[PDB]
């Protein structure tokens, strides 16, 4: 299973940011304009037409599947093993072979 | 990796650092007032199977 | 007993889609997820208040931690519930995590009484269906019969390998400061470092303690800060970040899942 | 709810008939639950409205000054309605805004 770890927006009020990429997988950035973010504090900034969001999120393989898991294998001949009893009176053995 | 069928993540090994995803992920801008982070995405493949 | 590996931790206030109705307060009820990737039925909630730690950095049994107003308060964990459809006991309380099973539903939630006599609740929609094992369909432990591979979660409030990272609150916007004047503002009452900001172009902003007069505009012009840290919070989607982008603290998460029957 | 004999606006006392005498008790024990614990909302005068999940069945219990949990059930075919094209339990945090009608605590 995976997981989609978003860490925090960080919010530039009239100002706009760059998002410089990362070798990551599926490192994903998106910059919004025109808005107005309204936290407990009133407004966060104070500015009306200039504001920019920045949102980043990225997808990562989850921390417990190191226990639970699918595997694909490619499968190919195979060979034979036997175990048999060699009872003639005289003391009977058993064989793997 | 199609998005949603057997295995949309893939790994090598157990413990390689590099992966390969195609889960499909897109954003959206918010709602107002609202501070988070609207991301659309299939829904998992392998909890499906 | 020791453990201690919290000591610059902080409880936050973050957004969500119900409070009782309809209004979606900002409030100290956060649940981030709910993981669900063991076995037994088990649900493993991480939610905004962390429970077991007093206020300066002791353990506790049965208080609580919590925020309002941006300053610390404490409440009790005898008066704490999780239920889904039905009331479902909880089966451990360590550090920032709730650990429960719980009968199925489509909604998991979780409350506790404030320190000014209150019923806080939060709910958040989550789909919990009964994951079975074996060729049975049963939803008690009978008494006699046969046993089955499972894993679970294990009570060992002390173990390594697994964390989440650790970030500093940005600055926290009021306008609430005592700061009124028939053509002035007075610019402090507080006991904590502050940053002032406005667009009244005379004096930039900066990283004043004491109180000042700006002399010159209504009070619809200056916003104002509290400013740089004394612990950490956790990277949480729904509060923003300053420009420090680090990965300066990180914790345990505790009860790593194992074999057992 | 809300009236102490003599006239007054308490928000957590309750006047009721028992001996055809006017007698007093507080909210902070008065549950309604039908399938769940239901969770009231909002309360005033001679008329109680609340959200709470679907079921058959619908309950007031509030408790008297001598200790007992007086309650009347009564049937009814509660079920959750169908807005918009996908059927949920629980308003999430992002969507579509759409018209519906509800009540106003005034
Ligand atoms: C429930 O119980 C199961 C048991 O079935 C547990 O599965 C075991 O988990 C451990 C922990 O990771 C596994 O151990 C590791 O196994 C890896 C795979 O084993 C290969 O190599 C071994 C060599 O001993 C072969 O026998 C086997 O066939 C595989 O080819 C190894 O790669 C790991 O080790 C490397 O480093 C160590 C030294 O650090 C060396 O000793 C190894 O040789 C190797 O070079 C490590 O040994 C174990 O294999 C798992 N069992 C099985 C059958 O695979 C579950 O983890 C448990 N549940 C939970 C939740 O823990
Ligand atoms: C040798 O030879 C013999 C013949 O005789 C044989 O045998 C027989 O066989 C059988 C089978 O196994 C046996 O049996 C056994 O025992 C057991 C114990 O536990 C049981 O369980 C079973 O059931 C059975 O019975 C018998 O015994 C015999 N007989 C005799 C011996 O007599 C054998 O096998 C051979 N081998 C050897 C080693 O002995």
């Amino acid at each position: 299973d995976y997981k989609t770890k978003v860490p925090s927006p960080y919010v530039k009020c009239c100002g706009t940011a760059e998002c410089r990429t990362q070798d990551k997988p599926e490192y994903k950035c998106a910059v919004f304009t025109g808005v107005y973010p309204f936290m407990w504090g009133g407004a966060y900034c104070f500015c009306d037409s200039e504001n920019t969001q920045m949102s980043e999120a990225y997808v990562e393989r989850a921390d417990v599947c190191k226990h639970d898991y699918a595997a694909a294998y490619r499968a190919h001949t195979a060979s034979l093993r036997a175990k048999i009893k060699v009872t003639y009176g005289t003391v009977n053995q058993t064989v793997e072979a | 990796g199609q998005p949603g069928r057997f295995g949309d993540i893939q790994s090598r090994t157990l413990d390689s650092k590099d992966l390969y995803a195609n889960t499909g992920l897109k954003l959206a801008r918010p709602a107002a007032g609202n501070i988070h982070v609207p991301y659309t995405q299939t829904p998992s493949g392998f909890k499906t199977w | 007993n020791h453990f201690n590996a919290y000591k610059l931790t902080r409880p936050y206030v973050a957004y969500c889609a119900d409070c009782g109705m309809g209004h979606s307060c900002h409030s100290p009820a956060m649940i981030e997820n709910v993981q669900a990737d063991a076995t037994d039925g088990t649900l493993k909630i991480q939610f905004a208040s962390q429970i077991g730690l007093t206020k300066t950095d002791t353990h506790d049994h049965t208080k609580i931690r919590y925020a309002e107003g941006h300053d610390i308060a404490e409440a009790a964990r005898s008066t704490l519930k999780v239920h889904s459809s039905s009331e479902c006991a909880v089966t451990g309380t360590m550090g920032h995590f709730i650990l429960a099973k719980c009968p199925p539903g489509e909604v998991i939630s979780v409350s506790f009484v404030d320190s000014k006599n209150e019923q806080r609740t939060c709910r958040i929609a989550y789909h919990h269906e009964q994951r079975l094992i074996g060729r049975e369909r049963f939803t008690v432990r009978p008494h006699h019969g046969i046993e089955l591979p499972c894993t679970t979660y294990q009570l060992t409030t002390a173990e390594t390998s697994e964390e989440i990272d650790m970030h500093m609150p940005p600055d926290i916007p009021d306008r609430t400061i005592l700061s009124q004047q028939s053509g002035n503002v007075k610019i402090t009452v507080n006991g904590r470092t502050v940053k002032y900001s406005c667009s009244c172009g005379s004096k930039p902003s900066g990283t004043t303690t004491t109180d000042k007069t700006i002399n010159s505009c209504t009070v619809d012009k200056c916003q104002a800060y509290v400013t740089s840290h004394t612990k950490w919070q956790f990277n949480s989607p729904f509060v923003p970040r300053a420009e420090q982008a680090e990965r300066k603290g990180k914790v345990h998460i505790p009860f790593p899942l194992i074999n057992t029957t």
